[PDB]
């Protein structure tokens, strides 16, 4: 019960959405690579 | 010599003389405050503007205010 | 006297404190009402001091922190073996040590980074490494990956059998204060137990394992016809047909027969001709010496049986006629202050470590480590700067001792008090030594840049021109190249060719050379006394100078880590301990930055290089710090921008990452100028206009924003002035050598 | 494409030291964290460390922390303008055109490029007619260097180590008889302020200068 | 030198009856400065001055190694 | 035994260590032209600048831009004769500002009264000029005499 | 080069016994709390130390012994 409230902190949450952010991109830039511009 | 003034919205809390490192305030008795007493700073010759007083001022803006003047031996703290 | 006595379960394992940040200290539970509560949660957090006032307390959570701390070490040093287990080219490297290059880390293709994998030979792409960690593993015997991976399996249960010890020295069995007031008992088990013990072992594993192995490797036999290490020990003949002396027993050690042993346990001295590198049975012998050595002196303290030392008599004893009282209450220092015990043993860690950086350059201990110049290089810098680091910290424990854990009752004319009472004359001697160093050291470049800027070669301070050999230097250059059979008469060769001989190379790059001392030696020398003097003046300044002062005599009231006293006395700015730390993060920066360009100009001018056919050695650069590394233009022209014509031009190439790394540390280097230049009451004010406007469309943080404070202005400038620095050194270092080496 | 990212650095450079200039001359009579700024004048030191901390909050810090940011910006246009007139007087326009999109080009093309002959004016085969300039180069990085101890360093480490020397001076012989009529104090927190500033600007301007004239006068000279 | 400016140190300056202990000194003198001098210079000659003088240079070096006499102690 | 006390005076800051003022550094500073007691000022400083003159003619004369030129020790003569000058310009007007008593310290608890004066740091200023001038004239005429006087050929060969 | 060793004659022994011997004389001439121990029977033969104070000794006589042995097997003596 203690330890959803260190998962509710604000580092590990902005971890956590760095990562999810960062993996969202990265996965974005392999599958769709070279997106420079609109088409 | 620096100029430590002392003005009207003082709590009389004692902590600018308490804070003093050079015994220049002191408490007079002071009939417009609840603690019946306010800082005054009789031998502010002696004063070396370290603004300890005015880190320990309770009030929103300082009720005791040190103005950095002239220049002595005592001002810089020498001891040479 | 020494007992195991230990609390049980003196702490609860709950999560309740975890969701409760800032539990620790009474100032941060009160809630976060400005963002100073978020940095002093971060600078506070390991400060077990200012936490409790209970030294048990305090010991035990230092005890419970070191096992978290070696499980972190841990987990790298398995992630390390994992990586030569499953990415790297450790087996294609031990076919072809001489042609392919170590690579222990691929690079994911998700963008352009795929050009990163650089080409190091046997079909492999990858980053090339410089950690020495391939080496490492053909010193120890490793042959194949699997022994990698196991060693990586065990670094793992290690670790979590670290943290499964942190957790029950902190929650169930946790000791108590005497437990750690006897020192004695700590000090056996460290050096014979712990030094002594190791050494001895590693002894045996480089008798059993690394001894045959790389005799098998340096004879010619491929890794994987070479037999695994077990069948030496569970088959004695296969072990015996080389270095036949183990047809024998161990009967010759017990009844001192301990010359036949020699075909095994030599005193070569120098370096192998086929590897490079120390030879592994000086190494054996080496750590048999030295785990008999710290063996017997781990017999040396008083724990339990009445032979022995206290450390107090031997204190006690040790007073004169300068001094008069003597050590008295220094081991009452040292056993009830631990910042007193994290500044003498962080000051020998790091000098320790800069004794290895100098040490292993010299003397390469690893087969085909002097070969690889990118390695060396990389070693010798990456130990200096943890090195230098350290010694900082030391300096930094010592302040924070002085105002925090001295005492001035147990302290009466001892040698502490006397230090504090003469403070005066050991600061301005060593800022007299500074200047003099500085003068003699600086302007004698200051010198050459004009004789060499206004048309006067024979004017300047050169080997053409007016000369400063450092005759001692060379005296002692003679006396060592000359030590093997004169004064160490049972020595094959010198401890390293640096001393004299003769050129060590292995394929056609040059392990070694003899490292001639001229003026630029000289000059470059006097140069790192100075900065080295400069950086001891401050801490020391700081550590003298921590309690009280001329200008601030009610200075340990005010704390270890305090900003300023006041505008007052003419401005007692950057007054504290930590202040002087500060400014001794930029001269061991300084220091170390000179010692790591000596490093790197020296050895590619006058030692690494290429041999001809001939028999002449075709250096780096072409034997330039003679006559460029005695003038700041010769420095900035010949080191600075001749050798970073690798780091820009690697765009488009397999060290672009490098030129990359390079212009990020120049970045953080010209970002640390604002934290170092400004104050806090421009962002003060800056962060209150932002403040408006946030409150102008309902967008009031709960926590106030303030700017950071003075202390935590200053350390982030350090921070990221150290880190840009290093980083574009590093940067620099690394792509250079990549090139060239 | 090199000239769009230029002026969008000239134009964050013109608007942040208009926001540090417009930021102390706006908040110059006093604001929430100093009412009475106007008490102590234009130029002082600060109010102590008590309510939070207060360095660099008169007035004069406005100028002062402008002067590094107008220096940045003249640095970045003048920059500009070098290597842009370099490609042109070259004839080799193609180099600014692509390697100025990106700061390693930069850093490469237009710094490391054009200081060889700079750096070249005294070697030890000989001097050029740009050794002065050279020595300038090296003169304008000391300078530079040096007020970064101004700036960094702050007063009361310097006010403890001049107290040594003193003791020093007062307690050998032979030099105790010459004594100061005033007595040697470290350097005032504006002070030095002003005398690392004045060293980054001498510094900048003298090394900038050194390294343009030399770099435009060995190739067409 | 030192053991002369050692004893004007009053922590080592002897007692009266130390001076007038003739019977000590005595046996330390006929002893030691007469008898151990005069065997350690046997020493000298048997080790260093008549192999010398027979063509064998001994040295501090090789004093330990060159055995004086073929039967050496036995 | 503590050889390092105080100088009878704890609370003044200073130590009387073996260096500072035990037996024989209390002598030969009380005993140097500088701090003895019977010399008047234009002797103090006649001796002082004699002493300097002479050692200043030695890092000029073989450590100059003429020091591989036959007018070297003519140059090195030149500047200890302008240094001297200049030390006596600094001197002059130290004591024309305004001087007052030397500093007392535990190795000299007798300074001269009669440097205390802006008229005896005038007479010892003096003194430091033709004591100066003199002292570096005789060590120009001594290593010009012999035309080699191979002494100054050692510290010669060591700055090349 | 090898320092020629000696591989085990009887004074090898001799040597080791005698060194231990001295380490006896130089302990009970030297050290300063020899009487903790356990127990151990005839202490009077053991000259009133404990078994730690003889573990002591014994191993400092195997340490000189150990260093003379060597020495002098170089040297060429025993
Ligand atoms: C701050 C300025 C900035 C700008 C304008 C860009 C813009 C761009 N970068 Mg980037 N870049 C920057 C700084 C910046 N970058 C820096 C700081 C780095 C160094 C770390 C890089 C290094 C970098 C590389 C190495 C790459 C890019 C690429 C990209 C392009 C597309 C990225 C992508 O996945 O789009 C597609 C994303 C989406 C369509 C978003 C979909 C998901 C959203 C979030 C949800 C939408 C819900 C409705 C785009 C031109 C990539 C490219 O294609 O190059 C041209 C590429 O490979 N960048
Ligand atoms: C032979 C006995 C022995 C051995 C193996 C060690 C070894 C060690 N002790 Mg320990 N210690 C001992 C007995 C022993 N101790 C005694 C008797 C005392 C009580 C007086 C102490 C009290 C003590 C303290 C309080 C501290 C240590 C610490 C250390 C570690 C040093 C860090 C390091 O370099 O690890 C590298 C070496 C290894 C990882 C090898 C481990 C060998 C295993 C344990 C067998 C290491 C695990 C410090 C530490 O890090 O705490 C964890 C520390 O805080 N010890
Ligand atoms: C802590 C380190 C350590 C350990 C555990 C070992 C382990 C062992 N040694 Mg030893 N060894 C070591 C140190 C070590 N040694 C060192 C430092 C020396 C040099 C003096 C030697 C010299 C050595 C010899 C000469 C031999 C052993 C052998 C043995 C084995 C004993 C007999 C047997 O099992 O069969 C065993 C594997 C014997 C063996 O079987 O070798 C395979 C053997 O003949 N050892
Ligand atoms: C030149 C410096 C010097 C001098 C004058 C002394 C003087 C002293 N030492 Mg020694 N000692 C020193 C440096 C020195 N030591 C160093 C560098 C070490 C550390 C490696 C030691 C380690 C040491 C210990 C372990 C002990 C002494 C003790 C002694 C005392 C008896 C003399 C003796 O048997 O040891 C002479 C030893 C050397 C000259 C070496 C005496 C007060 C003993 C003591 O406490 O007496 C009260 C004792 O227990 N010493
Ligand atoms: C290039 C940059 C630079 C320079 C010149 C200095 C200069 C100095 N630092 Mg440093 N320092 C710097 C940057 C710099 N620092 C920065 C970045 C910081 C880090 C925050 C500091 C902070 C700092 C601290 C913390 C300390 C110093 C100290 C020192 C002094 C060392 C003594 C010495 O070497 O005297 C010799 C002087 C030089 C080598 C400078 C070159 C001068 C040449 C050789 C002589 C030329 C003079 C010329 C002939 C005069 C005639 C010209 C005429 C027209 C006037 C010296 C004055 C220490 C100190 O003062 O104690 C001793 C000390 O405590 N430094
Ligand atoms: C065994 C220990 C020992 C020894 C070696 C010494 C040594 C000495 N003591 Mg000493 N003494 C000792 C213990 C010892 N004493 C004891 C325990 C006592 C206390 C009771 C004294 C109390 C004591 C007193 C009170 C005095 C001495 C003095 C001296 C010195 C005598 C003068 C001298 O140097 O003549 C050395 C002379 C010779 C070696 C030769 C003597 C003449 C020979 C036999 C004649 C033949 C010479 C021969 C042909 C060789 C020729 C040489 C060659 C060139 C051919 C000498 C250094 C004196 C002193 O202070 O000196 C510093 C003195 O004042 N001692
Ligand atoms: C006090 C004077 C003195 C001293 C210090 C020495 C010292 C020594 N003698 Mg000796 N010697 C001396 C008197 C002296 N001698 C006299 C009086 C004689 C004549 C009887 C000899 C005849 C002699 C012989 C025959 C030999 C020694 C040897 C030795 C060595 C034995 C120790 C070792 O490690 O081996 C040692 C160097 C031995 C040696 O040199 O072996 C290395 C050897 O065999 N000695
Ligand atoms: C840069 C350092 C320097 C240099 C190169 C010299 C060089 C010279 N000095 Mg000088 N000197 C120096 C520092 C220097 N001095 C200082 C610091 C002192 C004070 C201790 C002296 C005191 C001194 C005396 C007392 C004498 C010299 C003399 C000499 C000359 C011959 C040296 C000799 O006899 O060598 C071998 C030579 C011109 C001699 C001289 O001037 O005679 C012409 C001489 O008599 N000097
Ligand atoms: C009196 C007996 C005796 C003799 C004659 C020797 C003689 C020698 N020892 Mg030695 N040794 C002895 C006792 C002795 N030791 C004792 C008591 C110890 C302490 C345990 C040692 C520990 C020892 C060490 C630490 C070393 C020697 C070594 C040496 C050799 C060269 C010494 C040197 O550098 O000069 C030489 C053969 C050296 C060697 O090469 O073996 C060496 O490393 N010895
Ligand atoms: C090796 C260091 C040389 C130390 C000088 C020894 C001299 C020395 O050890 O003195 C000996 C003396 C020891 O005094 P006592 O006899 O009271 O010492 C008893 C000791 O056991 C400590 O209780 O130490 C002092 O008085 C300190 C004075 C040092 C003051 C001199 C400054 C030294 C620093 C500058 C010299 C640097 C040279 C560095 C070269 C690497």
């Amino acid at each position: 019960k203690g330890l959803t409230t260190f998962l509710s902190t604000a580092p590990v949450l902005i971890t956590a959405l760095l990562v999810f952010t960062a993996g969202l991109l990265i996965e974005f830039n392999r599958f769709y690579p070279d997106l420079l511009f609109h088409p | 010599s620096h100029s430590v003034k002392i003005y009207d919205t003082c709590i009389g809390c004692t902590q600018c003389v308490r804070a003093c490192p050079l015994d220049v305030l002191e408490m007079v008795p002071w009939d417009g405050c609840k603690a019946g007493q306010i800082a005054s700073s009789p031998r502010t010759e002696d004063c070396v503007g370290c603004k300890r007083c005015e880190t320990a001022c309770p009030t929103d803006f300082l009720s005791i205010r040190v103005y950095l003047g002239a220049e002595t031996t005592r001002s810089m703290g020498l001891a040479y | 006297k020494a007992k195991v006595i230990v609390d049980k379960d003196p702490v609860p394992t709950s999560f309740e404190k975890w969701g409760k940040p800032g539990h620790f200290d009474r100032t941060l539970a009160r809630g976060p009402k400005t963002t100073t509560w978020i940095w002093n949660l971060h600078a506070d957090a390991h400060d077990f001091d200012s936490q409790t006032s209970d030294l048990e307390d305090i010991s035990r959570k230092i005890f419970s922190a070191h096992f978290g701390h070696l499980a972190v070490v841990f987990v790298w040093l398995s992630g390390m073996y994992f990586h030569g287990a499953k990415f790297s080219n450790y087996s294609a490297w031990l076919a072809d040590p001489l042609n392919i290059k170590p690579s222990a880390q691929v690079v994911w293709p998700v963008v352009g980074q795929d050009i990163l994998n650089a080409d190091v030979g046997g079909g492999f792409h990858g980053i090339q490494i410089t950690s020495g960690f391939f080496q490492l593993w053909r010193a120890s015997g490793i042959t194949n990956e699997y022994q990698l991976y196991c060693t990586a399996i065990g670094g793992l249960v290690m670790a979590g059998l670290m943290l499964f010890a942190g957790w029950f020295h902190y929650h169930k069995a946790a000791p108590k204060l005497e437990w750690f007031q006897n020192v004695e008992s700590m000090m056996n088990h460290h050096l014979a137990g712990l030094l002594g013990l190791g050494s001895l072992g590693w002894a045996g594993h480089q008798i059993h394992v690394s001894l045959p192995i790389n005799k098998l490797l340096d004879a010619g036999v491929a890794p994987n016809e070479i037999p695994l290490p077990h069948e030496f020990i569970l088959d004695p003949a296969k072990m015996a047909e080389l270095y036949p002396s183990f047809a024998q027993g161990l009967t010759p050690f017990f009844t001192l027969n301990w010359g036949v042993y020699s075909d095994f346990l030599t005193f070569k001295g120098g370096l192998n001709p086929v590897t490079g590198g120390l030879w592994l049975s000086d190494t054996a012998h080496h750590h048999l010496a030295i785990a008999v050595l710290f063996i017997i002196a781990g017999h040396m303290y008083r724990t339990n049986w009445g032979i022995g030392h206290n450390m107090k008599e031997i204190l006690e004893g040790h007073k004169g006629p300068f001094t008069g009282e003597g050590h008295k209450g220094l081991y009452e220092i040292l056993t009830t202050s631990w910042h007193a015990q994290l500044a003498i043993n962080l000051a020998l860690l790091g000098s320790l470590t800069i004794i290895v950086a100098q040490h292993m350059y010299a003397m390469p201990p690893y087969p085909y480590l002097a070969t690889d110049y990118g390695t060396q290089l990389s070693i010798f810098t990456h130990h200096m700067w943890i090195g230098g680091f350290l010694i900082v910290g030391a300096g930094a424990h010592a302040s924070i001792f002085m105002v925090r854990d001295y005492d001035p009752a147990k302290n009466v004319n001892n040698l502490l008090d006397r230090v504090l009472r003469h403070r005066d004359a050991i600061i301005s001697h060593l800022n007299w030594v500074c200047i003099w160093l500085g003068f003699h050291s600086f302007g004698l470049y200051i010198h050459n840049d004009t004789m060499r800027a206004l048309g006067r070669p024979q004017d300047m301070f050169s080997d053409s021109a007016i000369q400063l050999q450092p005759v001692f230097a060379q005296w002692i250059q003679g006396l060592h190249a000359a030590a093997a059979g004169a004064t160490a008469p049972f020595a094959s060769a010198g401890v390293s060719p640096v001393f004299g001989g003769e050129v060590v190379a292995v394929g056609g790059k040059v392990a070694m050379m003899p490292i001639t001392l001229g003026t630029a030696d000289f000059m470059v020398h006097h140069i790192h006394a100075f900065t080295i003097h400069v950086t001891v003046l401050i801490l020391l300044k700081g550590v003298l100078y921590s309690r009280s002062s001329r200008l601030i005599p009610d200075k340990a009231e005010l704390g270890f880590r305090f900003p300023c006293d006041g505008p007052g006395r003419g401005g007692t700015c950057q007054v504290s301990g930590w202040d002087h730390v500060f400014l001794g993060l930029f001269w061991m920066y300084n220091s170390l930055s000179i010692v790591i360009f000596h490093f790197s100009w020296k050895m590619q001018s006058d030692v690494w290089g290429t041999v001809l056919p001939d028999g002449s050695v075709s250096h780096i650069t072409g034997g330039n710090f003679a006559q460029s590394a005695i003038t700041i233009n010769g420095w900035l022209r010949d080191f600075l921008w001749a050798q970073a014509a690798n780091v820009i031009n690697s765009y488009g190439s397999a060290l672009s990452a490098y030129g990359i790394m390079f212009l990020a540390g120049h970045f953080v280097f010209a970002f640390s100028l604002m934290f170092l230049f400004s104050g806090r009451g421009y962002w003060q004010e800056l962060i209150e206009s932002i403040v408006w406007a946030h409150n102008k469309l309902k967008l009031a943080p709960a926590i106030q924003p303030r700017a950071l404070s003075i202390v935590q202005g200053r350390a982030v400038g350090v921070a990221h002035y150290l880190l840009g620095g290093i980083v574009t050194t590093w940067a620099f270092f690394l792509c250079r050598i990549l090139s060239v080496g | 494409p090199g000239d769009f990212l230029v002026h969008h650095a000239i134009a964050l450079g013109l608007h942040t030291t208009t926001l540090i200039l417009v930021k102390g001359a706006l908040d110059a009579r006093g604001s929430k964290l100093m009412p009475d700024k106007k008490d102590f004048g234009f130029s002082f030191p600060c109010d102590g460390p008590g309510r939070g901390g207060t360095c660099d909050i008169s007035a004069w810090d406005a100028f002062y922390l402008a002067m590094f940011w107008m220096l940045n910006t003249l640095g970045w246009l003048t920059f500009y303008w070098h290597w842009k007139h370099l490609g042109i007087w070259t004839g080799n326009v193609a180099q600014f055109n692509e390697n100025s999109t990106y700061l390693m080009g930069w850093f490469r093309d237009y710094l490391w490029a054009n200081s060889a002959q700079l750096i070249n004016g005294y070697n030890p085969y000989g001097v050029n007619n740009l050794s002065v300039w050279a020595w300038m180069f090296l003169f304008g990085h000391l300078v530079w260097a040096t007020g970064f101890m101004f700036l960094i360093s702050w007063r009361g480490y310097w006010q403890e180590l001049i107290e040594t020397i003193v003791w020093a001076h007062e307690r050998t012989p032979l030099a105790n008889l010459v004594r100061w009529k005033d007595k040697p104090v470290a350097l005032s927190i504006v002070q030095a302020r002003l005398v690392g500033l004045a060293h980054f600007t001498v510094g900048y301007i003298l090394t900038y200068a050194a390294f343009l004239i030399a770099s435009t006068a060995g190739k067409f000279g | 030198l030192f053991a002369g400016w050692l004893h004007l140190q009053p922590k080592f300056r002897p007692s009266l009856s130390w001076f007038k202990n003739a019977e000590s000194r005595l046996n330390h003198h006929l002893a030691g400065l007469f008898g151990v001098s005069s065997l350690a210079w046997t020493g000298h000659l048997v080790h260093v001055a008549i192999p010398e003088s027979r063509g064998v240079h001994v040295g501090w070096d090789n004093f330990l190694s060159v055995k004086p006499h073929p039967a050496g102690l036995a | 035994i503590d050889v390092v006390n105080h100088g009878g005076d704890p609370q003044v800051g200073n130590l009387s260590t073996p260096i500072n003022g035990s037996a024989f550094t209390k002598a030969f500073i009380n005993a140097l032209p500088a701090y003895r007691k019977g010399l008047s000022p234009n002797r103090r400083g006649l001796e002082v600048g004699m002493a300097h003159g002479y050692l200043l003619y030695g890092p000029f004369a073989v450590l100059g831009p003429l020091r591989l030129t036959e007018y070297g020790p003519t140059a090195g003569l030149l500047a200890t004769i302008g240094l001297v000058s200049i030390l006596t310009i600094c001197l002059s007007i130290y004591g024309a500002v305004g001087v007052s008593k030397p500093t007392e310290t535990l190795t000299t608890p007798e300074v001269p009264m009669d440097l205390a004066t802006k008229e005896g740091w005038s007479e010892f200023a003096g003194g430091f000029l033709l004591g100066g001038c003199g002292g570096a004239f005789f060590a120009f005429f001594l290593c010009q005499t012999p035309h080699l006087q191979p002494l100054i050929e050692v510290a010669s060969n060591i700055w090349s | 080069a090898v320092p020629t060793t000696l591989e085990w004659n009887l004074n090898v022994g001799l040597t080791m016994i005698v060194c231990n011997i001295v380490a006896i004389a130089f302990a009970k001439y030297t050290m300063k709390e020899p009487g903790a121990g356990p127990k151990l029977p005839g202490e009077a033969f053991f000259g009133g130390m404990g078994l730690p104070a003889l573990l002591a000794t014994t191993s400092f006589g195997h340490l000189l012994g150990a260093g003379v042995i060597l020495g002098l097997a170089s040297l060429g003596a025993l």
